[PDB]
This record gives structure tokens, C-alpha cells and sequence, in this order.
């Protein structure tokens, strides 16, 4: 239902222009990552905060321009294709945590 | 040594307005997540509203959609719990929590609503 909630237009309206001059899409206080955010391949920096029981979908490979991933108090699992794509494409990682398991 | 004290209680019916202060101490660190919890007598923990570590983005529960609001000011290390058009069923003692090692729940100030 969350994937159905956020359309492409709503996410594109949620886009932000950060101080580093790159396309920012900020999601905060959500159960998980909507799969619609991976349709906008022009995303450059992705910020996720307090996302519980989150598994990184393989669809992350669509985000060709993804460079920065922000994980705020969030422990995430990742698929093997998604792991390979992040290993070969990721540039910046922002980790804010309060426990080892995070 | 960070302590979260709460105030702003009172007696008022629906359509009132109050600002519960989540004042912190020790040192200025008021740039973290402040998770508000509400506890009516006879129930358990229920999250109210949380603020992102950035501080520019937040959201509240769907039951208080469009009425509840939160704000903060690092000048005196406090977080104000803005309220307006409250339902008569919201009369409870609230708590604000910031997760730094522990989910510290403050003293708790009761708000009386008829």
C-alpha cells in the first residue's frame, strides 16, 4: 500500500536541491522504501531515516545516478544483485546509529 | 546527565492550544530525534510525533493529522509540542524521548481536557 501511495509525481515534488548541487529525495518516518522511488533514475542522493525491517530491493540498480545513501538509525538487509550494484556504483554513505545492530 | 522536563499542562475543553516543552539540559545536543509518547491511564506506550535529525522534516499520527505540530529551538535546548483543536479524548500525561543510548522518557506532565 505504501508503494501504491507514492506516485512518481509526488516523489518528484518531494525532490530537493541540497547544498552539494545534486538531486535529493528525502524519505523520513516510513515503514519501508517505496519501490516507486527507484523509477526516478535521476536521483543522486538518497536519505532514509528510521526505516525498520528494511530489505534493499534488487530494483536499486535502476538508480544509475545514485551516489549518496543516508542511513539514520536504520539497519537494512540487502539482496545480492543490490549488493553488487552498490559495490560498483555507490559513492557516499551516511551512517547515523545508536547501537551495534543498527 | 541529559534530563527532559515537561510543562504546559492545564484545563481546557476542545479547541484549546498548548505547547508542551521538551527541555533538555547538560549540553546543547538538541539536533536529534525527539519521539513523543502518550500514556492515558490504563494503557501502554503510543508514539505521538517524531522529528528528523535534520529537523526540517517530520510527521505525526493520522489521528492528529492537520492539528498536531512540533517545533524546536536549540537556543535553550527545548522542543515545543504544539497543540490546537484537541479532541476531548486527548487528556493524558505525555512523554518525549530521544534515543541516545536509552529511550529517555521525561517526568511527564498531565494535561486535563474536558
Amino acid at each position: 500500500n505504501l508503494n501504491n501511495e507514492w506516485t512518481l509525481d509526488k516523489l518528484r515534488q518531494r525532490l530537493t536541491k541540497n547544498a552539494q548541487d545534486k538531486l535529493e529525495l528525502h524519505l523520513f518516518m516510513l515503514s519501508g522504501i517505496p519501490d516507486t522511488v527507484f523509477d526516478l533514475v535521476e536521483l543522486e542522493v538518497l536519505k532514509l531515516e528510521l526505516i525498520p525491517d528494511v530489505t534493499i530491493p534488487p530494483s536499486i540498480a535502476q538508480l544509475t545516478g545514485l551516489k549518496e545513501l543516508w542511513l539514520y538509525h536504520t539497519a537494512a538487509k540487502i539482496e545480492a544483485p543490490a549488493l553488487a550494484f552498490l559495490r560498483e556504483n555507490l559513492r557516499a554513505l551516511h551512517i547515523k546509529f545508536t547501537d551495534i545492530k543498527e | 546527565q541529559v534530563q527532559l522536563v515537561e510543562s504546559g499542562g492545564g484545563l481546557v475543553q476542545a479547541g484549546g492550544s498548548l505547547r508542551l516543552s521538551c527541555a533538555a539540559s547538560g549540553f546543547p545536543v538538541a539536533q536529534e530525534i525527539m519521539t513523543w509518547y502518550r500514556q492515558a491511564p490504563g494503557k501502554e506506550r503510543e508514539w505521538v510525533a517524531a522529528i528528523s535529525s535534520i529537523g526540517d522534516t517530520t510527521a505525526y499520527a493520522d489521528s492528529v493529522k492537520g492539528r498536531f505540530t512540533i517545533s524546536r529551538d536549540n537556543a535553550k535546548n527545548t522542543v515545543y509540542l504544539q497543540m490546537n483543536s484537541l479532541k476531548p479524548e486527548d487528556t493524558a500525561v505525555y512523554y518525549c524521548a530521544v534515543n541516545v543510548g536509552f529511550t529517555y522518557k521525561g517526568q511527564g506532565t498531565q494535561v486535563t481536557v474536558s
